[PDB]
């Protein structure tokens, strides 16, 4: 784990890069289904349908 | 702010503040807020430039007087400003941590003058009028330097 | 559009008219003292109702004590208010245990529209002939017009005053004066059993006389909880909310730009109009959103334990409303589906949810007036998007009321809303108003729809309503006028015509003049004009002439004093949120800046800079802003900086550019971690190496690198590190001086500015400011009176150099530069000993309280004992503190300060945040800066010829009693009103001023 | 003043009806 | 914001009269000295240019 | 504290990325809050801890040690404990040391006056007419360091802790724990002169006829802060040259 | 919508009002829209509009009497707009 690292580091090679963009995305996917709940709230499923 | 409302509530009754005629409370800290140390100066310049102009200011955040306070029939907690013909004295009351209450009256500088002749009054009179002159040349002077 | 407004936090609620009645009478008791109010005007009536509205046995020994001394000599104007005050007693004591009332007492007024000479179209609202009370307009809307047939005020207000209690009985109703074959301006309407819906005579005549009565004695809503939405500032909605609470109704108004500007304008409602017993509560609302409405009636029917009102509503009135103009059939789209969403299927899942609350809980007896506003003009002009549509869909209710099982919780009320007259010109179609009501039609005012709406809500036709569904025409003869879109459109094209004819004309003549006089008498015809600058005062108190003087004290008060041992303020200043004392009384007292309040504090803020010299080449004397040099005038600096000057002054966000970079939704606080894994070798000299090694010891390795003479240190495993992190605080706002004061503007020099805590500096302004409102400008002047060990400095701080404390127990810690002598700088006595050191130069006592919020009275006290003992003659008394992080954050640990998270979520904005005496009032306001007084005996001060703006009668303190809470306030203070009271049968003598006199 | 002369020439929604009052039938456009 | 007493300086050639005039309007100037700002004024006033000199000592300073 | 040792801090920038360290979620919120781009905070998804990668560029702060010069003091013989006159641990865990000091020297006095029961004055004057014109150049120093350090280092610091840091409350705890007098109350503040200035104030307090019996004196506490600061004004003897 | 009194009014009433009313509106919005960009005059389409003479006299409708009550607007506004040479409304009360 520790020579990974080593040679991860000198590549200039980020191993999280990955999980960053991702947790960033299921922000926006949480976001995006807050307003999309809204409305049905609002609307009704039935009128949404 | 019921405390302050009811120690003035209970000096006004054992002194037989006539029913009818309530301390006119000033709540300042509305505008200024609460600067601890500085509370009772910022109160006192305030007493004074009531005391002189006669206009009471009214506390403009009062959007509603709690009703724990209408059980203190002397006190009144106007929230516009009031532009009476005189107040001839104003109490300031001020309440620290650690057990510090206060309080000072201060009354109309006219009450000291019927305390002199006419001839020192008319004195004091021009060695004012004096002041208030070189006063004003200093102040502008030292503003725009 | 469809988004969520409505919170239960934000709710506002106004129920204190026991309050506003005493500050009601008082200030129209002023006004009449000082003029402004007349016996001829017809405020002092409409203020008398609202007054006796409010009666109860308080307001009546109040109007006792303030009718009963005053002296009628003293001027007619004293005169007036004890006529009219005596009067206004005998009213509010009948009235006392009745029921308080919706009465209008307006002069009813017409529409005029003027073209003048030169095509200026102007609106004016104009007396009409024959109707100049309310009584009279019932008469008038009885006897309907040509076009509906079918084959002591203002004089002696005193007198009119009394005349209010006095229940006016009518022999004959007004129903009988309705003509026959004439249908009335106001009438209900019947089913008939084709389906349409008439005139009918019965109805009407009753709903008339019920009209009748309301204009003589007036209509009580006591024990009425009403909804009503569409009622903001300048609406038919807002005129019938006065009247709702005029009658002591409790009212729930919804608002859909709830704000600073809307909250006050409805707490200025309710403390004028708001009877006996009334409440209002105001709401933010979306009518729109389905969610809000589910909630609002939630809220209004939830128990007060659950956060609700508890209430059960007696009428609804969704009066809600968007507007749509130019929306034509092939235009509708979103707005006008948005818009049939709030003014129709909103309005039927709102009436929907107070059934479902009102069966929940089995009310089967108390059910809700719906008064829905109808149109007669359904389709009739266009261009209305789906507004036709949404209100001829609500005639639905009138048959549904009948078909479903919702009659026991609800009942229609429909009002057929006529042609009711706005504001000025613009508003509505005023111009056209005067040539509809040529037709024999009937325009009303606001006020006067708003009557025939609070009609709907009496008794009577309440009782019908409950019957069966009641159809209201509140359209004067509307519905006869025929072709109304072309006719309305006729009458806009003969004003424009004129008007345009006739400013063709004037262009002309004003060309064919020019010509004739070319630029002789039409450029020497242009007059000379003053922009006022600003000549700031000093403010010195009017010395009135002696024999003046003497009325006021009494005469044996001559040689009886002491008057070496009378307190006398002398001079005061601060140094505060709002700049100086001077610019702190104009908000205080006006709420806005005059030309030299604004020029002081555009001095004070930096903004504006005084310049005598060269200026782009040319000489120039006068103002510059401070920024780009360019010249400003005094007349400009309203306009340029106002609008600056109040976002950056008073209660508001914390500026961290202020407090040393603090950001309190940023705290750097340090966590203690071991260091699991060696760290990377970082360099260090030889003696800050040896200071790692003197802490960690074994957990460190340094090394010299023996080319530069420099050290490594590695931190091994086991090693402790402190990592920052970062707390979001919850206390945002805070009272900071104006942002741009600066010490170098009063005369402060860098060199003082770089040694002292910044405390210090607020107090050396405040006491060169108190001695100029002295007239000491030179304080050396004192010498000449009074011996250098006769000047005293008793004034103090809570807290102190706040700053330097920072200093001496966080900074050095952090190794970062701190002045050497940071220590002396913190002490509370060291300000005073800066004044002595750069102004006073006295060797007079020095009694600096500490006293927390209470040091400044303190002060005060010790300030007047030392003068009283002879220790000194004149004495700086007064008080400072600064605002700082860490005073900030303790004051929030103690729960003592307001969480400005909380007051969010309540929709609070930083100026409504300190709020004393208040239901909602939850924790104080920090703020920053010093007050000082200057104070002397009388006796000094008249041989100086000071300014003497009070005298210090008292000044007292006081512990309380066993306790273990050092922030709980007590009652101790009391004792400045100890006396004994067991012997109370006869008058002490000492007492008697006379009788002191013969002693002396 | 030739340094001043050089410088000198450089130099030389609204649901609550306080806009329109749409319970009034006039207000719209009549 | 009023308009001036002095229309035109042609109504000064009965001085006193126009004297008179400006300080029955404004009584406050009877009784109150120069304003800072308007020492500075008058002495620039006294170095304009495109004036005769003013036939007066009205300062002691470096000029 | 130990003279010869100065817990100092350091400001450094990490040249390399340190090892994870676990943190709980508000605590990893915390560090991402401060550092932004510089640190890495991930779930655990298993326990719900975090991990905290600190980043190159990230600021540290690393402990370090001055040895001082100021060895010396006067200070209260080793042993005295406020249990031993009968104050309680409520008491002596709720209060400021300087407090301690106040309250034995307050109750001592009263034995030196022959008032075993303060509430004995209230035979021959009124509630109002007891003072306290005490004070102290400082005050509670022990309870600013809880305000301007502890917390900074996320120590444990009990949320009064500025009450106890104020001049005047050393007098409120003398009020509230004996005298229980309505009486004046004016804390000086004189450095090293406070307690000749009480003693004038109290004189003042009692020929004004506010106060017929009044408390006067003086108190401070001996902490590291205030011996440094008096060393960087070179106000004590340097013991190392003695 | 059958048994929806008013207490019940939700998103099947909000969508049928929609299909009943709004979008019938939008339709021959549309069709005045297509008509108008080829400048067709003088060929208006009769719209035949299923009108109720039972407005309310039932319930338990949803909001069906509202969305048929509220076609009787089109008579007005074809004599107050600027549609009336693309459409022509006739309205039919349809019995049982």
């Amino acid at each position: 784990r520790q020579q990974l690292q080593v040679l991860a580091r000198y590549l200039k090679m980020d191993l999280d890069n990955g999980e960053r963009k991702f947790l960033k995305e299921k922000d926006t996917v949480a976001e995006l289904q807050a307003q999309l709940d809204y409305l049905n709230a609002e609307l009704g499923e039935f009128f949404v349908n | 702010d019921k405390n302050e409302s009811a120690t003035i509530n209970e000096m006004m009754k054992h002194l037989g503040r006539s029913e009818g005629n309530p301390v006119i409370g000033v709540f300042q800290k509305f505008l200024t807020g609460h600067p601890k140390g500085a509370a009772g100066a910022w109160m006192m310049n305030g007493a004074l430039q009531i005391l002189n102009s006669g206009i009471i200011p009214g506390n403009r955040n009062a959007d509603n007087v709690d009703k724990i306070l209408e059980q203190f029939e002397y006190v009144l907690y106007p929230s516009k400003t009031l532009k009476t013909d005189g107040v001839r004295a104003v109490s300031i009351t001020s309440f620290g941590f650690g057990q510090k209450g206060g309080q000072a009256i201060v009354v109309h500088p006219d009450y000291l003058y019927g305390a002199i002749t006419e001839d020192r009054y008319n004195e004091y009179v021009a060695k004012v009028s004096a002041r208030e002159k070189s006063a004003y040349k200093f102040f502008h002077n030292g503003m725009i330097y | 559009g469809v988004a969520t407004s409505f919170s239960r936090k934000k709710a506002r609620t106004f129920d204190s008219s026991w309050n506003w009645a005493k500050q009601s009478l008082l200030s129209l008791y002023f006004e009449i003292i000082h003029g402004v109010l007349k016996n001829v005007d017809r405020e002092v009536v409409s203020e008398a109702i609202n007054i006796m509205n409010r009666s109860n046995d308080a307001l009546i020994k109040f109007m006792e004590y303030h009718i009963s001394n005053t002296d009628e000599t003293k001027g007619e104007n004293y005169q007036l208010v004890k006529t009219l005050g005596e009067q206004l007693i005998e009213n509010c004591k009948q009235v006392l245990d009745v029921d308080p009332v919706y009465k209008d007492v307006a002069k009813p007024t017409g529409p005029k529209t003027a073209i003048d000479k030169n095509g200026n179209i102007t609106y004016s609202e104009e007396p009409r002939e024959k109707v100049r009370k309310l009584s009279q307009y019932v008469q008038e809307m009885a006897l309907g017009g040509p076009i509906t047939k079918e084959s002591a005020l203002d004089k002696d207000s005193t007198k009119e005053v009394a005349s209010l209690p006095n229940k006016s009985t009518i022999s004959k109703t007004v129903s009988s004066t309705i003509p026959r074959e004439t249908i009335p301006f106001l009438h209900l309407r019947k089913k008939t059993p084709a389906g349409d819906w008439k005139y009918d005579r019965q109805l009407s005549s009753l709903f008339l006389d019920g009209l009748e009565k309301a204009a003589f004695n007036g209509v009580t809503f006591k024990d009425k909880y009403v909804l009503i939405t569409g009622a903001g500032k300048g609406s038919i909605g807002a005129e019938v909310l006065q009247g709702l609470l005029q009658g002591g109704a409790k009212v729930v108004v919804t608002t859909s730009r709830f704000s600073k500007q809307v909250t006050d304008y409805y707490q200025s409602i309710y403390a004028k109009y708001g009877a006996k017993g009334s409440t209002l509560i105001v709401v933010p609302f979306n009518q729109g959103s389905k969610q809000d409405v589910e909630a609002l009636i939630e809220f209004i029917y939830d128990t007060e334990k659950n956060g609700g009102l508890g209430w059960d509503l007696d009428a609804i009135i969704p009066f809600a409303a968007i507007p749509e103009q130019g929306i034509e059939l092939e235009h509708i789209d979103s707005k006008s589906e948005f818009a049939h969403r709030i003014m129709l299927t909103n309005i039927l899942r709102m009436m929907g949810c107070v059934k479902k609350q009102k069966s929940a809980r089995g009310i089967e007896t108390r059910p809700a007036q719906v008064i829905l506003p109808m149109s007669p003009n359904h389709g009739t002009f266009g261009g209305d998007g789906m507004y036709s549509e949404s209100k001829l869909s609500l005639e639905t209710l009138f048959n549904r009321w009948h078909s479903e099982s919702w009659a026991n919780q609800l009942t229609v009320c429909g009002a057929i809303i006529g042609w009711t007259r706005g504001t000025g010109l613009m508003s509505a179609n005023n111009i056209i108003a005067e040539g509809i009501e040529k037709m024999g039609v009937r325009t009303f005012s606001q006020k006067e729809m708003a009557f025939n709406l609070l009609g709907l809500l009496t008794p009577e036709v309440v009782e019908l309503c409950q019957k069966s569904p009641v159809m209201a025409d509140l359209n004067g003869g509307l519905q006869f006028v025929p072709e109304l879109k072309e006719f309305t459109a006729k009458l806009r094209k003969e004003l424009v015509e004129t008007s345009e004819v006739r400013k063709a004309v004037s262009i002309e003549t004003a060309l064919e003049h020019k010509v004739v006089n070319g630029n002789s008498a039409d450029a020497a015809y242009a007059q000379v004009e003053i922009q006022p600058r600003a000549n700031i005062q000093l403010d010195f108190p009017e010395l009135k002439p002696y024999k003046q003087v003497k009325q006021i004290a009494p005469a044996e008060l001559e040689g009886l004093l002491d008057l070496e041992r009378v307190i006398v303020v002398t001079g005061f200043a601060e140094v505060g949120p709002w700049g100086s004392a001077r610019t702190r009384w104009e908000m205080e007292a006006f709420g806005e800046f005059s030309l030299e309040g604004c020029v002081e504090m555009a001095w004070i803020m930096g903004f504006i800079s005084y310049h005598n010299g060269n200026l782009k080449g040319r000489p120039y004397t006068g103002w510059v802003d401070s920024k780009t040099k360019e010249p400003v005038d005094d007349k400009d600096v309203k306009a340029k900086y106002e609008t600056s000057i109040l976002e950056h002054s008073g209660i508001r966000l914390i500026e961290p550019e202020l407090f040393n970079g603090y950001n309190p939704e940023k705290k750097e606080m340090i966590q203690e971690v071991i260091v699991e894994e060696d760290l990377e070798p970082f360099e260090a000299s030889k003696e800050t190496a040896e200071q790692f090694k003197h802490q960690h010891g074994d957990k460190v390795d340094i090394f010299e690198i023996p080319e530069t003479g420099e050290y490594s240190v590695k931190l091994l495993k086991g090693a402790t590190l402190y990592i920052p992190k970062a707390l979001r605080f919850d206390r945002l706002v805070a009272g900071q001086i104006p942002t741009g004061w600066n010490a170098k503007t009063y005369g402060i020099s860098d060199d003082i500015i770089s040694q002292v805590d910044p405390i210090t500096l607020f107090v050396l302004v405040s006491v060169v400011e108190a001695f100029i409102a002295s007239g000491i400008t030179d304080p050396y002047e004192m010498y000449k009176y009074v011996h250098v060990s006769e000047v005293g400095n008793c004034s103090g701080s809570g807290m102190g150099g706040v700053s330097a404390l920072r200093g001496m127990f966080k900074d050095r810690f952090k190794d970062e530069p701190v002045q050497n002598d940071i220590l002396q700088e913190s002490f509370i006595n060291t300000m005073s000993a800066w004044v002595n050191m750069l102004l006073i130069s006295s060797s007079g006592p020095i009694k600096t309280p500490v006293g927390a919020c209470a040091t400044s009275v303190e002060s005060v006290d010790i300030g007047v004992e030392t003068i009283l003992s002879g220790k000194a003659r004149i004495c700086i008394v007064g008080g400072y503190d600064d605002f700082q992080e860490e005073g900030s954050f303790e004051f929030g640990n103690m729960k003592a300060t307001s969480n400005t998270l909380e007051e969010f979520e309540h929709g609070r904005t930083p100026a409504e945040m300190s709020r004393p005496a208040t239901t909602t009032r939850n924790g104080f306001m920090e703020a920053q800066g010093a007050g000082i007084q200057i104070i002397m005996q009388a006796d000094l001060a008249l041989k100086m010829g000071v300014p003497i703006y009070g005298i210090v009668a008292m000044a007292a303190t006081a512990t309380d009693k066993i306790g273990r809470s050092v922030p709980a306030p007590g009652k101790g203070i009391l004792t400045t009103a100890r006396e004994h009271h067991s012997s109370v049968k006869y008058a002490s003598p000492n007492l008697n001023m006379k009788y002191r006199k013969r002693q002396l | 003043a030739l340094e001043q002369e050089t410088v000198y020439r450089k130099t030389g929604v609204d649901m609550d009806n306080s806009n329109v009052d749409v319970v009034t039938p006039n207000s719209i456009f009549i | 914001k009023t308009l001036s007493l002095i229309q035109s300086y042609s109504l000064l050639d009965k001085p006193d009269e126009a004297i008179e005039k400006v300080f029955n309007a404004y009584p406050a100037a009877r009784e109150q000295f120069l304003n800072a700002q308007d020492i500075d004024h008058f002495l620039s006033m006294c170095q304009n240019p495109m004036q005769k000199p003013v036939p007066f000592v009205p300062v002691l300073d470096r000029r």
